RNA sequence: AAGCUCCUUCGACGAGUCGAGUAGUUUGGGAAUGCUGCUCAAAAUGGGAGGUAAAUUUCUUCUAAAGCUAAAUACCGGCCA
RNA sequence: GGUUUUGCGCGAGUGUUUGGGUGUAAAACCCGCACGCGUAAAGGUGAGAGCUUCGGCGCAUCAUCGACCGAUCCUGAUGUAUUCGGAUGGAUUUGAGUAGGAGCGUUAAGCCUUGGACCCGAAAGAUGGUGAACAACCAUCUAGUAGCUGGUUACCGCCGAAGUUUCCCUCAGGAUAGCAGUGUCGACCUUCAGUUUUAUGAGGUAA
């Protein structure tokens, strides 16, 4: 669209960055990330550690998980695998459990610098309603 | 616990003689249904089927009691000349007539409004 | 639920901080009157009645006479040295008795009693 | 004058009141939720209120019909700020 | 007091402000136990955004085939205190069920219910008083209430109607769908069309 509804200035910074990327690269990943950055909070539901742990199963354990939402901790998950996740926000228990398992935590600008086009990324959405 | 022989002997201590060859029907005025009233009711929750099953049992009882009283000659038919007191006061039957006439005019007013 | 004249019975609370100041000044006045003494009396540990709150304990009204006698504190001296006494409560078990007796001897271990004159 | 301890000695606790019937009034409240008027009118290992299907009303918890008492609470009025 | 949506913080948790402590004193700062609400008490196949070492991996969501449970329908195990229990195989089963949580608090806007309730506007009724002389007046309840009138305050821009289908029952009416708009998802000139053509329907109707 024309403007994000968010008043977070850093969100608008991410929107400017991914507008530039979507314009100057032929990568559908950047366009999808920009579209999800424009979207509202109810349309960006929280993604739990267990849902990522399920999706990191076949050959995606070496891929970088990208979540345009907040990753939340799941108490049902007893063992957290090693994971490189790039998300808007992390809850304190989720970030602590990811880093305690040898994994890593990323923001979207570090993703845009390390992976400008989204090569070998795993885009994950949270459950609707 | 079910101490069955105790229940039989206690019944014997308190039984009166119920035998159609010895005592007449009017003495006990008791008739027992042949059907066990568990097959006529599939589920307990529906009131209509349970009530019509109880209706069937009491209708069986009423028919057999009427036949036995006709054999006995004891009067059965309450005639219109006999006036006695009522189980509930005539205010209560005034009230039940009042609701019957009220729902009668409610239904006919609905029908007339659909006609109009 | 505004069927009655609720306009004549609205209670606002613009005097909440003023009442807090009043309560703190009342505690200060109690401190001024009872200068070395604590402003509160000692109260026993009791178990909450119902099954829902049976797991937790709270402060009671006053110590039982058996608890005071077992702790070595006479009944008539106890209200004059800061201990609350409740003649209605009963112990009913050897586990509340021991707990409140321990509380009373702990209070006795940390008390500075002054002579009458 | 006073507190405590001990015991081959004692230990008095509120009646036209409870309660039953009945008519009002009131309550979320027929163990009448409470109160009042009329008629009758108690008890003493008693009385009140609860718990419980659990084998019979087992058990539990208090003492009515006498009285006093600060604080936390209310406040369109009084003396002010 | 409910409900929808935008922003924000934290997030399976969230909410300091009843209160306590503190203060430069109705501010700001801190929080001990509760309490409210919520959470607790992973299968196959096919599409599918995106990624790809070009081999494939496949979010959310949908369809379909399956799995488990509260409970229901029989078959009725070892066993059983000897009158209790449900093991195996079967059912066109349900659910506000499970199948890897989304909520809590706050702000802004809109809508609904109740309070005087967008503003003004009866006849009345009740309570308590004032007078007379063959009901009247005064104050309050009371900003009473019912219908039905009148009125309802700057500008510009963009989009823009209906006066109908169906259902039920008061008569004094609502619900549903339609016309207008918003968000999300799925494709994307694939597909769609108040249209022609081809075959086709009732008219072989005229000639």
């Amino acid at each position: 669209r024309k403007a994000p509804k968010s008043d977070n200035v850093y969100l608008k910074l991410l929107v400017k960055l991914y507008r530039f990327l979507a314009r100057r690269t032929e990568a559908p990943f950047n366009k999808v990330v920009l579209r999800r950055l424009f979207m509202s909070r109810i349309n960006r539901p929280p993604v739990s550690l267990s849902r990522i742990a399920r999706n990191l199963k076949n050959g995606n354990e070496k891929k970088t998980v990208v979540v345009v939402a907040t990753v939340t901790d799941d108490n049902r998950l007893l063992q957290v695998p090693k994971m490189e996740v790039a998300a808007l926000r992390f809850t304190a228990k989720a970030r602590a459990r990811i880093e305690a398992a040898g994994g890593r935590t990323l923001t979207l600008d570090q993703l845009a610098l390390e992976k400008p086009t989204g090569a070998n990324t795993l885009l994950l959405r949270g459950p609707k309603n | 616990i079910n101490n069955k022989e105790g229940l039989l002997t206690a019944l014997r201590r308190i039984q009166l003689d119920i035998n159609p060859k010895t005592t007449p029907f009017s003495f006990h005025q008791s008739v027992v249904a042949s059907k066990r009233t568990e097959d006529s009711i599939p589920q307990i929750e529906d009131d209509l089927q349970r009530e019509l099953a109880f209706m069937n049992q009491a209708l069986e009882a009423a028919r057999l009691g009427r036949s036995l009283l006709r054999k006995e000659g004891v009067p059965f038919t309450r005639p219109t000349d006999y006036f006695a007191e009522m189980v509930r006061t005539d205010a209560t039957m005034e009230k039940v007539k009042q609701k019957l006439i009220e729902e009668a005019t409610a239904k006919k007013a609905a029908a007339e409004a659909r006609k109009q | 639920h505004f069927r009655k004249h609720w306009q004549r019975r609205v209670r606002c609370h613009f005097d909440q901080p003023g009442k807090k100041v009043t309560r703190r000044l009342a505690r200060r006045a109690k401190a001024a009157a009872l200068a070395p003494r604590p402003v509160d009396k000692l109260r026993p540990i009791v178990r909450c009645p119902t099954v829902k709150y049976n797991r937790r304990t709270r402060l009671g009204r006053g110590f039982t006479l058996e608890e005071l006698k077992a702790a070595g504190i006479p009944r008539l001296l106890a209200p004059t040295i800061g201990i609350a006494v409740d003649h209605r409560r009963k112990n009913l078990s050897e586990e509340s008795l021991a707990a409140n007796v321990q509380r009373l001897k702990d209070y006795k271990a940390r008390l500075i009693l002054f002579p009458r004159k």
